[PDB]
Protein backbone atom coordinates (compact mmCIF):
# COMPACT_ATOMS: atom_id res chain seq x y z
CA UNK A 1 0.00 0.00 0.00
CA UNK A 2 2.79 2.39 0.94
CA UNK A 3 4.50 1.60 -2.37
CA UNK A 4 1.37 2.58 -4.29
CA UNK A 5 1.25 6.04 -2.62
CA UNK A 6 0.94 8.98 -5.00
CA UNK A 7 2.82 12.24 -4.51
CA UNK A 8 1.94 15.72 -5.78
CA UNK A 9 4.82 18.12 -4.98
CA UNK A 10 3.64 21.72 -5.15
CA UNK A 11 0.37 23.22 -6.34
CA UNK A 12 -1.14 26.70 -6.06
CA UNK A 13 -4.92 27.06 -5.85
CA UNK A 14 -7.21 30.10 -6.02
CA UNK A 15 -10.96 30.45 -5.29
CA UNK A 16 -12.59 27.07 -6.03
CA UNK A 17 -14.49 24.32 -4.15
CA UNK A 18 -13.36 20.73 -3.42
CA UNK A 19 -15.85 17.89 -2.66
CA UNK A 20 -14.08 14.56 -3.34
CA UNK A 21 -12.52 11.41 -1.83
CA UNK A 22 -8.75 10.72 -1.94
CA UNK A 23 -6.86 7.58 -0.89
CA UNK A 24 -3.14 7.08 -0.35
CA UNK A 25 -1.85 10.51 -1.40
CA UNK A 26 0.71 13.03 -0.28
CA UNK A 27 0.29 16.67 -1.30
CA UNK A 28 3.47 18.63 -0.60
CA UNK A 29 4.26 22.35 -0.74
CA UNK A 30 0.64 23.30 -1.49
CA UNK A 31 -0.53 26.91 -1.39
CA UNK A 32 -4.32 27.19 -1.20
CA UNK A 33 -5.83 30.67 -0.90
CA UNK A 34 -9.49 30.99 0.08
CA UNK A 35 -10.46 27.42 -0.79
CA UNK A 36 -13.47 25.68 0.69
CA UNK A 37 -13.45 21.94 1.35
CA UNK A 38 -17.01 20.65 1.61
CA UNK A 39 -17.95 16.99 1.86
CA UNK A 40 -14.70 15.14 1.36
CA UNK A 41 -13.37 11.86 2.71
CA UNK A 42 -9.64 11.40 3.29
CA UNK A 43 -8.08 7.93 3.65
CA UNK A 44 -4.34 8.06 4.29
CA UNK A 45 -3.81 11.48 2.72
CA UNK A 46 -1.07 13.74 4.10
CA UNK A 47 -0.58 17.46 3.48
CA UNK A 48 3.01 18.53 4.07
CA UNK A 49 4.54 22.02 4.04
CA UNK A 50 1.22 23.51 2.92
CA UNK A 51 -0.18 26.98 3.48
CA UNK A 52 -3.90 27.50 3.95
CA UNK A 53 -5.21 31.07 4.01
CA UNK A 54 -8.89 31.98 4.49
CA UNK A 55 -9.73 28.33 3.93
CA UNK A 56 -12.92 26.59 4.97
CA UNK A 57 -13.29 22.93 5.89
CA UNK A 58 -16.82 21.57 6.23
CA UNK A 59 -18.12 18.02 6.60
CA UNK A 60 -14.63 16.50 6.58
CA UNK A 61 -13.98 12.95 7.75
CA UNK A 62 -10.41 11.71 7.73
CA UNK A 63 -8.66 8.44 8.53
CA UNK A 64 -4.87 8.40 8.83
CA UNK A 65 -4.76 12.02 7.62
CA UNK A 66 -2.21 14.53 8.92
CA UNK A 67 -1.25 18.17 8.46
CA UNK A 68 2.49 18.37 9.17
CA UNK A 69 4.59 21.57 8.90
CA UNK A 70 1.43 23.33 7.70
CA UNK A 71 0.38 26.90 8.35
CA UNK A 72 -3.24 27.95 8.70
CA UNK A 73 -4.30 31.58 8.60
CA UNK A 74 -7.89 32.79 9.11
CA UNK A 75 -9.24 29.31 8.40
CA UNK A 76 -12.38 27.73 9.84
CA UNK A 77 -12.90 24.06 10.61
CA UNK A 78 -16.65 23.50 10.67
CA UNK A 79 -18.10 20.03 11.31
CA UNK A 80 -14.77 18.27 10.96
CA UNK A 81 -13.11 15.47 12.84
CA UNK A 82 -9.69 17.13 12.33
CA UNK A 83 -8.63 16.96 15.96
CA UNK A 84 -5.46 18.44 17.41
CA UNK A 85 -3.42 15.25 16.91
CA UNK A 86 -3.81 15.58 13.11
CA UNK A 87 -1.84 18.86 13.09
CA UNK A 88 1.74 17.67 13.63
CA UNK A 89 4.16 20.56 14.14
CA UNK A 90 1.69 22.97 12.49
CA UNK A 91 1.04 26.67 13.04
CA UNK A 92 -2.53 27.99 13.21
CA UNK A 93 -3.18 31.74 13.28
CA UNK A 94 -6.64 33.26 13.90
CA UNK A 95 -8.24 29.89 13.23
CA UNK A 96 -11.53 28.59 14.59
CA UNK A 97 -12.79 25.07 15.21
CA UNK A 98 -16.59 24.83 15.30
CA UNK A 99 -18.93 21.90 15.85
CA UNK A 100 -16.30 19.20 15.98
CA UNK A 101 -17.44 15.65 15.21
CA UNK A 102 -17.27 12.97 17.89
CA UNK A 103 -14.19 10.76 17.65
CA UNK A 104 -11.44 9.14 19.71
CA UNK A 105 -8.75 11.43 21.23
CA UNK A 106 -6.06 9.51 19.30
CA UNK A 107 -5.61 7.69 15.98
CA UNK A 108 -7.64 4.49 15.66
CA UNK B 1 -8.40 62.29 50.86
CA UNK B 2 -8.25 62.27 47.04
CA UNK B 3 -5.69 64.49 45.29
CA UNK B 4 -6.38 63.71 41.62
CA UNK B 5 -9.71 62.51 40.25
CA UNK B 6 -10.13 62.68 36.48
CA UNK B 7 -13.85 62.66 35.71
CA UNK B 8 -15.78 63.33 32.52
CA UNK B 9 -17.83 66.51 32.13
CA UNK B 10 -19.35 68.56 29.30
CA UNK B 11 -17.04 67.62 26.41
CA UNK B 12 -13.95 67.66 28.64
CA UNK B 13 -12.22 66.09 31.64
CA UNK B 14 -11.99 67.81 35.03
CA UNK B 15 -10.60 67.08 38.48
CA UNK B 16 -13.02 66.46 41.37
CA UNK B 17 -10.37 67.25 43.99
CA UNK B 18 -9.87 70.83 45.20
CA UNK B 19 -6.46 71.24 43.50
CA UNK B 20 -7.35 72.32 39.93
CA UNK B 21 -4.83 70.14 38.08
CA UNK B 22 -4.37 71.36 34.51
CA UNK B 23 -5.70 68.96 31.88
CA UNK B 24 -4.89 68.88 28.17
CA UNK B 25 -6.08 66.29 25.67
CA UNK B 26 -4.97 65.27 22.20
CA UNK B 27 -7.12 65.37 19.08
CA UNK B 28 -7.26 61.56 18.66
CA UNK B 29 -8.53 60.68 22.16
CA UNK B 30 -11.92 58.98 21.85
CA UNK B 31 -14.90 58.43 24.17
CA UNK B 32 -17.55 55.68 24.29
CA UNK B 33 -21.02 56.85 23.23
CA UNK B 34 -22.87 55.37 26.22
CA UNK B 35 -20.26 55.57 28.98
CA UNK B 36 -18.29 58.67 27.89
CA UNK B 37 -16.42 58.65 31.22
CA UNK B 38 -14.36 55.75 29.80
CA UNK B 39 -11.38 56.93 27.71
CA UNK B 40 -9.80 55.16 24.73
CA UNK B 41 -6.09 55.63 23.96
CA UNK B 42 -4.80 54.39 20.60
CA UNK B 43 -1.17 53.77 19.65
CA UNK B 44 -0.29 57.17 18.22
CA UNK B 45 1.63 60.30 19.24
CA UNK B 46 -1.30 62.73 19.40
CA UNK B 47 -3.29 60.32 21.63
CA UNK B 48 -2.06 62.04 24.77
CA UNK B 49 -3.60 63.08 28.08
CA UNK B 50 -1.42 65.47 30.09
CA UNK B 51 -2.41 66.21 33.70
CA UNK B 52 -0.38 68.87 35.59
CA UNK B 53 -0.39 68.85 39.43
CA UNK B 54 0.41 71.61 41.98
CA UNK B 55 3.93 72.09 43.36
CA UNK B 56 2.46 71.60 46.86
CA UNK B 57 1.29 68.04 46.03
CA UNK B 58 4.28 66.75 44.04
CA UNK B 59 5.63 63.53 45.54
CA UNK B 60 9.14 64.41 46.73
CA UNK B 61 9.28 62.75 50.18
CA UNK B 62 10.94 59.49 51.24
CA UNK B 63 8.56 58.30 54.02
CA UNK B 64 5.39 59.33 52.13
CA UNK B 65 2.95 56.48 51.54
CA UNK B 66 0.58 56.80 48.59
CA UNK B 67 -2.00 54.87 46.57
CA UNK B 68 -3.58 54.94 43.12
CA UNK B 69 -6.64 53.38 41.51
CA UNK B 70 -8.11 53.10 38.03
CA UNK B 71 -10.17 50.92 35.74
CA UNK B 72 -8.46 49.42 32.71
CA UNK B 73 -9.50 47.45 29.63
CA UNK B 74 -6.84 45.64 27.56
CA UNK B 75 -7.80 43.99 24.25
CA UNK B 76 -6.60 40.55 23.27
CA UNK B 77 -3.08 40.08 21.92
CA UNK B 78 -3.46 38.37 18.57
CA UNK B 79 0.06 37.67 17.27
CA UNK B 80 3.69 37.08 18.22
CA UNK B 81 4.53 40.76 17.59
CA UNK B 82 3.17 41.53 21.07
CA UNK B 83 5.46 39.05 22.83
CA UNK B 84 8.24 40.62 24.89
CA UNK B 85 7.01 44.13 24.03
CA UNK B 86 6.75 45.81 27.45
CA UNK B 87 5.07 49.12 26.63
CA UNK B 88 4.28 51.92 29.04
CA UNK B 89 0.84 53.44 29.60
CA UNK B 90 1.37 55.86 32.55
CA UNK B 91 4.56 57.75 33.58
CA UNK B 92 5.34 60.07 36.48
CA UNK B 93 9.08 59.55 35.98
CA UNK B 94 11.43 62.51 35.61
CA UNK B 95 15.24 62.37 35.78
CA UNK B 96 14.84 58.58 35.94
CA UNK B 97 12.83 58.85 39.18
CA UNK B 98 9.11 58.24 39.74
CA UNK B 99 6.25 55.76 39.32
CA UNK B 100 5.03 54.10 36.14
CA UNK B 101 2.39 51.56 35.11
CA UNK B 102 3.01 49.48 31.99
CA UNK B 103 1.58 46.52 30.09
CA UNK B 104 3.12 43.41 28.62
CA UNK B 105 1.76 40.17 27.16
CA UNK B 106 -0.67 39.13 29.89
CA UNK B 107 1.01 41.45 32.41
CA UNK B 108 0.20 44.69 34.24
CA UNK B 109 3.17 46.21 36.08
CA UNK B 110 3.77 48.86 38.73
CA UNK B 111 7.32 50.26 38.80
CA UNK B 112 8.91 52.58 41.37
CA UNK B 113 12.32 54.20 40.88
CA UNK B 114 14.13 56.34 43.47
CA UNK B 115 16.85 58.94 42.87
CA UNK B 116 19.44 56.12 43.05
CA UNK B 117 17.80 54.36 40.05
CA UNK B 118 16.69 51.45 42.25
CA UNK B 119 13.81 49.69 40.48
CA UNK B 120 11.00 47.94 42.32
CA UNK B 121 8.38 46.10 40.25
CA UNK B 122 5.03 44.52 41.13
CA UNK B 123 3.31 42.45 38.46
CA UNK B 124 -0.12 40.98 37.77
CA UNK B 125 -0.10 38.06 35.35
CA UNK B 126 -3.13 36.66 33.52
CA UNK B 127 -2.98 33.80 31.08
CA UNK B 128 -4.48 33.70 27.63
CA UNK B 129 -4.67 29.90 27.15
CA UNK B 130 -7.79 29.74 29.34
CA UNK B 131 -11.18 28.63 27.96
CA UNK B 132 -12.99 31.65 29.39
CA UNK B 133 -10.96 34.51 30.85
CA UNK B 134 -11.93 36.92 33.57
CA UNK B 135 -9.43 39.52 32.34
CA UNK B 136 -9.01 39.43 28.57
CA UNK B 137 -10.82 42.40 27.00
CA UNK B 138 -12.82 42.86 30.23
CA UNK B 139 -12.71 45.77 32.66
CA UNK B 140 -10.32 45.35 35.58
CA UNK B 141 -10.17 47.49 38.72
CA UNK B 142 -6.48 48.01 39.40
CA UNK B 143 -5.40 49.69 42.61
CA UNK B 144 -1.85 50.02 43.93
CA UNK B 145 -0.68 50.81 47.47
CA UNK B 146 2.78 52.01 48.47
CA UNK B 147 3.88 51.95 52.11
CA UNK B 148 7.49 53.17 52.21
CA UNK B 149 8.16 51.30 55.47
CA UNK B 150 6.66 47.85 54.82
CA UNK B 151 5.74 46.94 51.22
CA UNK B 152 4.11 47.89 47.92
CA UNK B 153 0.99 45.89 47.01
CA UNK B 154 -1.23 45.33 43.95
CA UNK B 155 -5.00 44.72 44.15
CA UNK B 156 -7.09 43.38 41.24
CA UNK B 157 -10.83 43.86 41.87
CA UNK B 158 -10.08 44.30 45.56
CA UNK B 159 -8.09 41.04 46.02
CA UNK B 160 -4.34 40.75 46.69
CA UNK B 161 -2.26 39.52 43.76
CA UNK B 162 1.31 40.51 44.66
CA UNK B 163 3.39 42.42 47.19
CA UNK B 164 7.06 43.41 47.35
CA UNK B 165 9.14 45.12 50.09
CA UNK B 166 10.33 48.65 49.31
CA UNK B 167 12.18 49.49 52.55
CA UNK B 168 15.48 49.42 50.62
CA UNK B 169 14.30 52.22 48.30
CA UNK B 170 15.43 55.72 49.23
CA UNK B 171 14.01 59.07 48.12
CA UNK B 172 11.54 58.84 45.23
CA UNK B 173 10.85 61.97 43.20
CA UNK B 174 7.83 62.48 40.96
CA UNK B 175 7.08 64.47 37.82
CA UNK B 176 5.06 67.69 38.06
CA UNK B 177 3.10 66.32 35.08
CA UNK B 178 1.49 62.87 34.83
CA UNK B 179 1.16 61.01 31.58
CA UNK B 180 -1.47 59.08 29.64
CA UNK B 181 -0.21 57.60 26.38
CA UNK B 182 0.91 54.25 24.95
CA UNK B 183 4.70 54.53 25.01
CA UNK B 184 7.07 51.86 23.69
CA UNK B 185 4.56 49.73 21.77
CA UNK B 186 5.68 48.23 18.45
CA UNK B 187 2.13 47.11 17.62
CA UNK B 188 0.49 49.86 15.47
CA UNK B 189 -3.07 48.60 16.15
CA UNK B 190 -2.95 48.21 19.96
CA UNK B 191 -5.11 50.45 22.16
CA UNK B 192 -6.28 50.56 25.77
CA UNK B 193 -9.29 51.95 27.63
CA UNK B 194 -9.03 53.71 31.00
CA UNK B 195 -11.67 54.84 33.50
CA UNK B 196 -11.75 56.68 36.83
CA UNK B 197 -8.15 57.58 37.79
CA UNK B 198 -7.73 58.45 41.47
CA UNK B 199 -4.70 59.28 43.66
CA UNK B 200 -4.44 59.21 47.46
CA UNK B 201 -1.67 60.38 49.81
CA UNK B 202 -1.97 57.35 52.09
CA UNK B 203 -1.78 53.56 51.99
CA UNK B 204 -5.31 52.19 51.58
CA UNK B 205 -6.36 49.04 53.42
CA UNK B 206 -8.55 46.17 52.22
CA UNK B 207 -11.75 47.69 53.62
CA UNK B 208 -11.35 51.11 51.97
CA UNK B 209 -10.33 49.55 48.64
CA UNK B 210 -13.29 47.18 48.71
CA UNK B 211 -15.52 50.19 49.44
CA UNK B 212 -14.01 52.05 46.48
CA UNK B 213 -14.48 49.02 44.21
CA UNK B 214 -18.13 48.73 45.21
CA UNK B 215 -18.72 52.49 44.86
CA UNK B 216 -17.24 52.65 41.37
CA UNK B 217 -18.76 49.31 40.27
CA UNK B 218 -22.17 50.87 39.43
CA UNK B 219 -23.92 47.91 41.06
CA UNK B 220 -27.37 49.36 40.23
CA UNK B 221 -26.81 48.93 36.48
CA UNK B 222 -26.54 45.68 34.51
CA UNK B 223 -23.24 44.75 32.84
CA UNK B 224 -22.33 42.54 29.86
CA UNK B 225 -19.40 40.08 29.43
CA UNK B 226 -17.03 42.93 28.65
CA UNK B 227 -18.09 44.96 31.73
CA UNK B 228 -19.93 47.65 29.71
CA UNK B 229 -23.57 48.79 30.04
CA UNK B 230 -26.32 46.35 28.98
CA UNK B 231 -28.47 47.82 26.22
CA UNK B 232 -31.91 47.09 24.75
CA UNK B 233 -32.37 46.22 21.07
CA UNK B 234 -28.78 44.87 20.99
CA UNK B 235 -28.15 41.16 20.18
CA UNK B 236 -26.37 39.22 22.93
CA UNK B 237 -24.88 35.76 23.00
CA UNK B 238 -25.62 33.83 26.17
CA UNK B 239 -23.33 32.13 28.66
CA UNK B 240 -24.08 30.10 31.80
CA UNK B 241 -21.44 30.53 34.45
CA UNK B 242 -21.98 27.10 35.99
CA UNK B 243 -22.00 25.32 32.64
CA UNK B 244 -19.84 27.52 30.37
CA UNK B 245 -19.05 24.91 27.69
CA UNK B 246 -22.54 24.96 26.20
CA UNK B 247 -24.58 27.60 24.44
CA UNK B 248 -28.27 28.34 24.17
CA UNK B 249 -29.92 26.62 21.19
CA UNK B 250 -33.40 25.84 19.85
CA UNK B 251 -34.73 22.74 18.06
CA UNK B 252 -38.35 23.51 17.20
CA UNK B 253 -40.35 26.69 17.04
CA UNK B 254 -43.28 27.15 19.42
CA UNK B 255 -44.42 25.49 22.62
CA UNK B 256 -43.60 21.97 21.40
CA UNK B 257 -39.97 23.08 20.87
CA UNK B 258 -37.55 23.50 23.80
CA UNK B 259 -34.48 25.73 24.20
CA UNK B 260 -31.48 23.88 25.65
CA UNK B 261 -27.73 24.08 26.39
CA UNK B 262 -25.94 22.43 23.43
CA UNK B 263 -22.18 21.74 23.41
CA UNK B 264 -19.35 21.61 23.52
CA UNK B 265 -18.14 25.10 22.60
CA UNK B 266 -15.62 25.40 19.75
CA UNK B 267 -12.19 27.08 19.90
CA UNK B 268 -10.16 29.97 18.55
CA UNK B 269 -6.44 29.28 18.29
CA UNK B 270 -3.19 31.03 17.31
CA UNK B 271 -0.55 28.53 18.50
CA UNK B 272 1.43 30.03 21.44
CA UNK B 273 -0.61 33.27 21.64
CA UNK B 274 -4.18 32.24 22.61
CA UNK B 275 -6.45 29.14 22.76
CA UNK B 276 -9.72 30.54 24.01
CA UNK B 277 -13.22 29.05 23.67
CA UNK B 278 -15.64 30.47 21.08
CA UNK B 279 -18.08 33.00 22.54
CA UNK B 280 -20.14 33.66 19.38
CA UNK B 281 -21.85 30.26 19.44
CA UNK B 282 -25.61 29.74 19.82
CA UNK B 283 -28.68 31.96 19.68
CA UNK B 284 -28.77 35.67 20.39
CA UNK B 285 -30.98 37.14 23.12
CA UNK B 286 -32.26 40.63 22.35
CA UNK B 287 -33.78 42.59 25.23
CA UNK B 288 -36.90 44.69 24.66
CA UNK B 289 -38.07 47.30 27.16
CA UNK B 290 -41.63 46.87 28.44
CA UNK B 291 -42.29 49.18 31.42
CA UNK B 292 -38.94 50.96 31.96
CA UNK B 293 -39.77 54.67 31.60
CA UNK B 294 -36.07 55.62 31.37
CA UNK B 295 -35.21 57.38 28.12
CA UNK B 296 -31.75 55.74 27.87
CA UNK B 297 -31.24 52.33 26.22
CA UNK B 298 -29.25 51.41 29.35
CA UNK B 299 -30.72 48.56 31.42
CA UNK B 300 -31.07 49.13 35.16
CA UNK B 301 -31.88 46.86 38.07
CA UNK B 302 -35.44 45.65 38.74
CA UNK B 303 -36.39 46.62 35.17
CA UNK B 304 -39.30 44.71 33.66
CA UNK B 305 -38.58 43.86 30.03
CA UNK B 306 -38.98 41.22 27.33
CA UNK B 307 -36.43 38.95 25.67
CA UNK B 308 -36.33 38.24 21.93
CA UNK B 309 -34.63 35.14 20.51
CA UNK B 310 -32.85 35.23 17.14
CA UNK B 311 -33.45 31.92 15.35
CA UNK B 312 -32.53 31.77 11.66
CA UNK B 313 -32.23 35.57 11.78
CA UNK B 314 -35.87 35.81 12.95
CA UNK B 315 -36.95 37.32 16.28
CA UNK B 316 -39.13 35.21 18.61
CA UNK B 317 -40.19 35.62 22.26
CA UNK B 318 -39.41 33.89 25.56
CA UNK B 319 -42.49 32.41 27.11
CA UNK B 320 -43.54 29.35 29.05
CA UNK B 321 -46.85 27.79 29.99
CA UNK B 322 -47.44 28.80 33.62
CA UNK B 323 -49.79 25.84 34.18
CA UNK B 324 -47.84 22.60 33.72
CA UNK B 325 -46.10 19.86 35.70
CA UNK B 326 -43.67 20.81 38.46
CA UNK B 327 -41.78 24.01 39.25
CA UNK B 328 -38.86 23.50 36.84
CA UNK B 329 -41.00 24.06 33.78
CA UNK B 330 -39.76 24.46 30.25
CA UNK B 331 -39.33 27.77 28.48
CA UNK B 332 -39.88 28.19 24.76
CA UNK B 333 -39.43 30.59 21.86
CA UNK B 334 -42.68 31.46 20.06
CA UNK B 335 -44.08 33.66 17.26
CA UNK B 336 -44.17 37.25 18.54
CA UNK B 337 -48.00 37.72 18.07
CA UNK B 338 -48.99 34.26 19.35
CA UNK B 339 -47.76 34.80 22.93
CA UNK B 340 -51.30 35.26 24.27
CA UNK B 341 -51.27 35.19 28.08
CA UNK B 342 -48.08 33.13 28.47
CA UNK B 343 -45.54 34.38 31.03
CA UNK B 344 -43.15 36.62 29.09
CA UNK B 345 -42.35 39.41 31.54
CA UNK B 346 -38.80 39.15 32.89
CA UNK B 347 -37.21 41.19 35.65
CA UNK B 348 -33.52 42.06 35.33
CA UNK B 349 -31.59 41.50 38.56
CA UNK B 350 -27.99 42.57 39.22
CA UNK B 351 -27.55 43.25 42.94
CA UNK B 352 -29.01 41.08 45.69
CA UNK B 353 -31.42 41.97 48.51
CA UNK B 354 -28.60 43.46 50.60
CA UNK B 355 -27.27 45.31 47.52
CA UNK B 356 -24.15 43.17 47.01
CA UNK B 357 -23.23 43.17 43.32
CA UNK B 358 -23.59 39.88 41.44
CA UNK B 359 -23.96 38.79 37.82
CA UNK B 360 -26.99 39.15 35.56
CA UNK B 361 -30.02 37.04 36.46
CA UNK B 362 -33.49 37.11 34.93
CA UNK B 363 -36.70 36.40 36.89
CA UNK B 364 -39.73 35.28 34.88
CA UNK B 365 -42.95 36.79 36.25
CA UNK B 366 -46.55 36.52 35.05
CA UNK B 367 -49.16 39.14 34.19
CA UNK B 368 -50.33 39.08 37.82
CA UNK B 369 -46.85 39.85 39.19
CA UNK B 370 -46.32 36.31 40.51
CA UNK B 371 -42.78 34.95 40.38
CA UNK B 372 -42.40 31.96 38.08
CA UNK B 373 -38.80 32.32 39.22
CA UNK B 374 -35.19 32.69 38.14
CA UNK B 375 -34.16 31.40 34.71
CA UNK B 376 -31.65 28.55 34.61
CA UNK B 377 -31.23 24.98 33.36
CA UNK B 378 -32.25 21.51 34.52
CA UNK B 379 -31.42 18.09 33.07
CA UNK B 380 -34.32 16.13 31.62
CA UNK B 381 -33.13 12.77 30.19
CA UNK B 382 -29.58 14.05 29.58
CA UNK B 383 -30.78 17.26 27.92
CA UNK B 384 -29.93 20.52 29.71
CA UNK B 385 -33.25 22.24 29.16
CA UNK B 386 -33.98 25.86 30.03
CA UNK B 387 -36.38 26.31 32.93
CA UNK B 388 -37.63 29.09 35.15
CA UNK B 389 -37.96 27.93 38.76
CA UNK B 390 -38.54 29.27 42.27
CA UNK B 391 -36.05 26.69 43.60
CA UNK B 392 -33.33 29.29 43.02
CA UNK B 393 -35.39 31.77 45.04
CA UNK B 394 -35.73 29.18 47.82
CA UNK B 395 -31.95 28.68 48.01
CA UNK B 396 -31.51 32.48 47.94
CA UNK B 397 -33.90 32.70 50.92
CA UNK B 398 -31.90 29.95 52.64
CA UNK B 399 -28.63 31.71 51.62
CA UNK B 400 -27.60 28.51 49.81
CA UNK B 401 -25.49 28.17 46.68
CA UNK B 402 -27.96 28.43 43.81
CA UNK B 403 -27.04 26.33 40.76
CA UNK B 404 -27.52 27.88 37.30
CA UNK B 405 -29.46 31.08 38.04
CA UNK B 406 -26.55 33.26 36.77
CA UNK B 407 -26.18 34.35 33.14
CA UNK B 408 -23.72 36.40 31.17
CA UNK B 409 -24.33 38.58 28.12
CA UNK B 410 -21.70 38.63 25.33
CA UNK B 411 -22.01 41.21 22.56
CA UNK B 412 -19.70 41.13 19.56
CA UNK B 413 -16.69 43.30 20.30
CA UNK B 414 -13.64 44.32 18.26
CA UNK B 415 -11.32 43.51 21.20
CA UNK B 416 -12.05 39.77 20.93
CA UNK B 417 -11.57 39.40 17.18
CA UNK B 418 -13.57 36.17 16.71
CA UNK B 419 -14.97 35.41 13.27
CA UNK B 420 -18.77 35.21 13.38
C1 LIG C 1 -6.58 38.24 13.93
O1 LIG C 1 -7.85 38.89 14.08
C2 LIG C 1 -7.83 40.19 14.71
C3 LIG C 1 -9.26 40.67 14.66
O2 LIG C 1 -9.72 40.73 13.30
C4 LIG C 1 -11.00 40.13 13.16
O3 LIG C 1 -10.87 38.71 13.11
C5 LIG C 1 -10.25 38.17 11.92
C6 LIG C 1 -10.26 36.67 12.06
C7 LIG C 1 -11.00 38.63 10.67
O4 LIG C 1 -12.30 38.04 10.62
C8 LIG C 1 -11.11 40.15 10.63
O5 LIG C 1 -11.92 40.55 9.52
C9 LIG C 1 -11.72 40.68 11.92
O6 LIG C 1 -11.72 42.11 11.91
C10 LIG C 1 -6.87 41.12 13.97
O7 LIG C 1 -6.73 42.33 14.70
C11 LIG C 1 -7.35 43.44 14.03
O8 LIG C 1 -7.07 43.51 12.65
C12 LIG C 1 -7.86 44.51 11.97
C13 LIG C 1 -7.52 44.39 10.49
O9 LIG C 1 -8.62 43.87 9.74
C14 LIG C 1 -7.57 45.90 12.52
O10 LIG C 1 -8.49 46.85 11.99
C15 LIG C 1 -7.67 45.92 14.04
O11 LIG C 1 -7.18 47.16 14.55
C16 LIG C 1 -6.89 44.75 14.65
N1 LIG C 1 -6.94 44.77 16.10
C17 LIG C 1 -5.85 44.74 16.87
C18 LIG C 1 -6.08 44.91 18.34
O12 LIG C 1 -4.73 44.61 16.39
C19 LIG C 1 -5.49 40.51 13.80
O13 LIG C 1 -4.72 41.32 12.92
C20 LIG C 1 -5.56 39.10 13.21
N2 LIG C 1 -4.26 38.45 13.20
C21 LIG C 1 -3.37 38.63 12.23
C22 LIG C 1 -2.05 37.93 12.39
O14 LIG C 1 -3.59 39.37 11.27
C1 LIG D 1 -19.13 18.27 -6.11
O1 LIG D 1 -19.14 19.21 -7.19
C2 LIG D 1 -18.85 18.66 -8.50
C3 LIG D 1 -18.82 19.84 -9.45
O2 LIG D 1 -18.13 20.94 -8.87
C4 LIG D 1 -19.88 17.60 -8.89
O3 LIG D 1 -19.42 16.94 -10.06
C5 LIG D 1 -20.04 16.57 -7.77
O4 LIG D 1 -21.12 15.70 -8.09
C6 LIG D 1 -20.28 17.27 -6.42
N1 LIG D 1 -20.51 16.27 -5.39
C7 LIG D 1 -21.71 16.06 -4.84
C8 LIG D 1 -21.74 15.13 -3.67
O5 LIG D 1 -22.72 16.62 -5.27
C1 LIG E 1 8.13 23.68 5.72
O1 LIG E 1 8.95 23.53 6.87
C2 LIG E 1 10.34 23.46 6.55
C3 LIG E 1 11.02 22.94 7.80
O2 LIG E 1 10.12 22.19 8.64
C4 LIG E 1 10.78 24.85 6.08
O3 LIG E 1 12.13 24.83 5.62
C5 LIG E 1 9.90 25.33 4.92
O4 LIG E 1 10.19 26.70 4.61
C6 LIG E 1 8.39 25.10 5.16
N1 LIG E 1 7.74 25.43 3.90
C7 LIG E 1 7.37 26.67 3.60
C8 LIG E 1 6.53 26.83 2.37
O5 LIG E 1 7.71 27.63 4.28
Amino acid sequence: YASRTKVFPGERVEHVTFNFTLENQIHRGGQYFNDKFIGLRLKSVSFEDSLFEECYFEDVTSSNTFFRNCTFINTVFYNTDLFEYKFVNSRLINSTFLHNKEGCPLDV
Amino acid sequence: TSILSIVYKKDDLIDLSRYGAKINIGDRVYYDSIDKNQIKLINLESSTIEVILKNAIVYNSMYENFSTSFWIKIPKYFSKINLNNEYTIINCIENNSGWKVSLNYGEIIWTLQDNKQNIQRVVFKYSQMVNISDYINRWIFVTITNNRLTKSKIYINGRLIDQKPISNLGNIHASNKIMFKLDGCRDPRRYIMIKYFNLFDKELNEKEIKDLYDSQSNSGILKDFWGNYLQYDKPYYMLNLFDPNKYVDVNNIGIRGYMYLKGPRGSVVTTNIYLNSTLYEGTKFIIKKYASGNEDNIVRNNDRVYINVVVKNKEYRLATNASQAGVEKILSALEIPDVGNLSQVVVMKSKDDQGIRNKCKMNLQDNNGNDIGFIGFHLYDNIAKLVASNWYNRQVGKASRTFGCSWEFIPVDDGWGESS
